[PDB]
RNA sequence: UGUUGUAUGAAAGGAGAGAAGGUUAGCACUCCCCUUGACAAGGAUGGAAGAGGCCGGCCU
RNA sequence: UCGGCCUCCGAAAUAUCCUUUUCUAGCAUGUGUCAUAUCCUUAACUCAUUGUCCCUUUUUUUU
């Protein structure tokens, strides 16, 4: 859609859908969504990628999105990282957690030769 | 002035009622009255114009063959019910005679 | 071609000249051929007028 | 007691004829005629509440 | 009534078969004044004049008496209140009429209602008039309206219509039938003026 | 519309898999390219059997001639001359201004 | 077929087939 | 929409496109000629500076140039 | 002084309906059936297989 | 002189198959670079707007 609220209504949607049929199902989805050329949808699945985790805890959505860091595809690694962004946006001190877990895949990506994947 | 075209668009005109009547799945004609078909689309019926609700014009084969003789009979057309009598397409459309006549009038009376 | 056309002849034996216009079958009978010098009146039947003496 | 209901638009909500679709495009999930007599006759209508 | 009579005309396509399915509902002889005045009035009413209406009428003048009869006098009729007519309706019965006048289906003698003076005929019926003769000269031509027009056995009807009385109404009439393009008939009545 | 270089690449593979009469599986793999755009561009440009080269001086000879016997046809001449209709008439059109000069 | 009036079938004509006399002879 | 498919999803029918154009012009080059990097990127391996490219549509088209093909001779 | 002498349909739980891009139309070849009064027509085009050589495997 | 056609059923459309019970059906046995396109990508990038421009002619609503 082209306004706005349109889609950050469908992406709240998702962590309420989430709540009832379980985090995985939902999930899946999302992830495979990531494939898509245009930039729109792939930015707005990122953040909705963000709001389950953020609802439902990220122990349960982390590791399938670490797991999709090693799909040898250029914008689904992005977008691995860009929802990790929004992630540790939404969850704040609860960050405390999990910065452990995601320290290693940071420094992957930061020596990596695409500078997308280093902004 | 052509007897061919007459029977021709009686048939005409039966085959489109009865090609909607099988869309149906019935040819009953009581389920059908002509009411279904005639009436136009603005009060929700099919709108169908007219011209086999005539009286199809005869006369004997043997002379008719052979010279132009005088109509002597009729045969019906379409089936309709006997008290009502369907609008012909034909009377509201003014022959090609009149109009011309008509044209050189109107225009000479322009000028 | 002789098969796709038509040749219609008006002479002393001939009374009716017979054409095909555009989509149109037409009879031409004169009033001096025609039988008791009548005129059918009805639809389908031009009534062609002389200019020159303003007569059918 | 046939109730000509689409059965792909009742179930999924979607159809592959469209508006050619011969069938009933409707979404209501009640029952029918011939369940509810065999509820009645079992005796296990309303029973659960 | 008007209504059954007006769906049989809508309904048939040929002059033969309107008339067949009127006289097949065989109508007493009281009705018969109205129907031919209804036969009229749906003539009237369409766009330009069509041969069907003057056919049918001329078709029921010959089957009986009646008809002719009913006819004449709605010839009277309509000239008296033509003034009540737009100029469409107008030109259509001035055809009609012309129609039946021509095919010889109505006598010369209803012509005897036309009366041409200043004081006599209002701007419409002038107007009647000259559609009316127009149209007849069109179908006859001059020699043949002339040799119809001076008759010794319709001399009474024409009287009011070829004024001899006075010099004002011979001078009238003969500027209005030169006014049509009718010039020709005029000429006697010159030669009356000149006397 | 107009071809990209990537897309010539797509399109002379395609035809070397599916060959000369499948456009319609040949423009699935296109973006925004239909199969008569397809089989076009193969014909007029792409394919090998086009000559892209410089012209003999007998190529040029018969080219002078054809278009004075036929003018204006370059779909008739062009095969006798073996180079496409359009590569026939670019080449007839530098002849006439050089021979303007 | 009556004097040679009428059609010698109705069958697929799309009508009755009744025919009466015209009435408006003269 | 399962006894006839209704719709199509055009996103993921454009994902399919890009996988039958990848393997369409994948297999006219040869394995040692391509090296395929982590992200799913194209190194041309003939050429001594490796450039990368981003689709095999570019990769196929860069072993047109003539960059590739004077440094194939040597190769 | 028993037992595998089998099948149909339904319910519950699963799988998912041909076409070398997508959506689909069918008619058959063999042998396996079902509806049918069938020398007809349907049952997803009714369903299921379909290149050659050697001993499920190997080679073109 | 007479002249009066028909009226309906199913199939080709919502599959098919497997597993466990339930109902029923039917059986059968047993001492780097200039200058140009293109491709890819980035930024929760946006989807029209009404917010005194009154400025100007020798120009000024009459007891
Ligand atoms: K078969
Ligand atoms: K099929
Ligand atoms: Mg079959
Ligand atoms: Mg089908
Ligand atoms: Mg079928
Ligand atoms: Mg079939
Ligand atoms: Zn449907
Ligand atoms: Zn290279």
């Amino acid at each position: 859609a082209h306004k706005k609220a349109i889609r950050r209504a469908t992406v709240n949607t998702f962590g309420y859908i989430a709540k009832a049929i379980g985090p995985h199902d939902v999930l899946a989805t999302l992830l495979n969504n990531l494939k898509v050329q245009e930039r729109q949808n792939r930015v707005c699945t990122t953040v909705a990628i963000a709001i389950v985790a953020e609802t439902c805890s990220p122990f349960t959505v982390l590791p399938a999105l670490m797991n999709e860091y090693r799909v040898p595809e250029l914008n689904v690694q992005n977008g691995v990282l860009k929802s990790l962004s929004f992630l540790f946006e939404y969850i704040g001190e609860m960050g405390k957690d999990y910065i452990y877990a995601v320290t290693p895949l940071l420094e992957d990506a930061l020596m990596d030769r695409d500078l997308v994947h280093r902004q | 002035n052509t007897q061919e075209l007459l029977d021709l668009l009686v048939k005409c005109e039966n085959k489109i009622q009865t090609r909607i009547k099988i869309g149906l799945n019935s040819k009953m004609p009581s389920r059908f009255p002509p009411v279904v078909f005639y009436t136009p689309k603005e009060l929700g019926g099919l709108g169908m114009l007219s011209m086999g609700h005539v009286l199809i014009p005869q006369s004997d084969l043997r002379w008719s063959k052979q010279t132009d003789v005088g109509i002597t009979h009729f045969r019906s057309g379409m089936s309709h019910e006997e008290d009502q009598l369907i609008p012909n397409l034909y009377r509201y459309i003014q022959p090609w005679e009149s109009e011309f006549i008509d044209s050189q009038r109107v225009w000479a009376e322009y000028a | 071609q002789w098969e796709n056309s038509f040749v219609s002849v008006y002479s002393k034996d001939n009374p009716n000249l017979l054409f095909n216009m555009c989509g149109f079958e037409c009879r031409i009978l004169p009033k001096c051929r025609t039988s008791y010098e009548e005129f059918t009146h009805k639809d389908g039947v031009w009534n062609l007028q002389n200019e020159v003496t303003k007569e059918r | 007691y046939q109730p000509d209901i689409c059965k792909d638009y009742k179930e999924t909500g979607f159809c592959g004829f469209g508006d050619s679709c011969k069938f009933l495009h409707d979404r209501s999930d009640y029952k029918h005629g011939w369940q509810i007599e065999r509820e009645l006759d079992e005796g296990r209508y309303g029973v659960y509440e | 009534f008007r209504r059954t009579i007006y769906l049989a005309i809508q309904s048939s396509l040929d002059f033969e078969e309107c008339a067949h399915k009127l006289l097949k509902m065989e109508f007493p002889e009281s009705q018969t004044k109205e129907l031919c005045n209804m036969i009229l009035d749906c003539c009237a009413q369409q766009r330009t004049y069509e041969k069907f209406f003057g056919l049918l009428a001329g078709r029921f003048c010959m089957l009986k008496k009646e008809y002719m009869e009913s006819f004449e006098g709605i010839f009277k009729e309509q000239y008296d209140t033509i003034h009540r007519l737009e100029t469409n309706k107008l030109r259509n019965v001035a055809k009609m009429f012309a129609h039946l006048l021509y095919t010889d289906s109505l006598p010369w003698s209803v012509l005897e209602c036309i009366k041409l003076s200043e004081e006599t005929t209002t701007s419409s019926s002038r107007i009647f008039v000259k559609i009316f003769f127009q149209e007849l000269c069109e179908y006859m031509g001059l020699p043949k309206l002339n040799a119809r027009l001076k008759d010794e056995t319709l001399q009474p009807f024409f009287e009011g219509l070829l004024p001899r009385d006075n010099p004002r109404n011979t001078r009238f009439a003969i500027n209005f039938f030169t006014s049509i393009g009718l010039g020709g008939l005029t000429d006697e009545l010159r030669e009356h003026l000149k006397n | 519309g107009v071809w990209r270089n990537t897309e010539d690449e797509i399109l002379k593979a395609a035809v070397m898999k599916y060959g000369k009469n499948q456009w319609s599986r040949i423009a699935s793999l296109l973006h925004r390219k239909s199969a008569k755009q397809c089989k076009a561009r193969w014909y007029e440009w792409l394919d090998p059997s086009i000559k892209k080269t410089e012209w003999s001086r007998e190529e040029e000879e018969k080219l002078l001639h054809l278009a004075k016997l036929m003018p204006t046809q370059w779909r008739t001449i062009a095969p006798i001359i073996g180079r496409t209709a359009a590569q026939c008439l670019e080449h007839y059109e530098f002849l006439l201004d050089k021979a303007a000069q | 077929m009556y004097n040679g009036i009428g059609l010698p079938t109705p069958r697929g004509s799309g009508t009755n087939g009744y025919v009466q006399r015209n009435l408006s002879l003269v | 929409m399962s006894f006839k498919r209704e719709g199509d999803d055009w996103s993921q029918l454009n994902v399919l496109k890009k996988r039958r154009v990848g393997d369409l012009l994948a297999s006219y080059i040869p394995e040692d000629e391509a090296l395929m990097l982590r992200d799913g990127r194209f190194a041309c391996a003939i050429c001594p500076h490796r450039p990368v490219l981003d689709t095999l549509a570019m990769l196929t088209a860069h072993r047109a140039g003539k960059k590739h093909l004077s440094s194939l001779q040597l190769f």
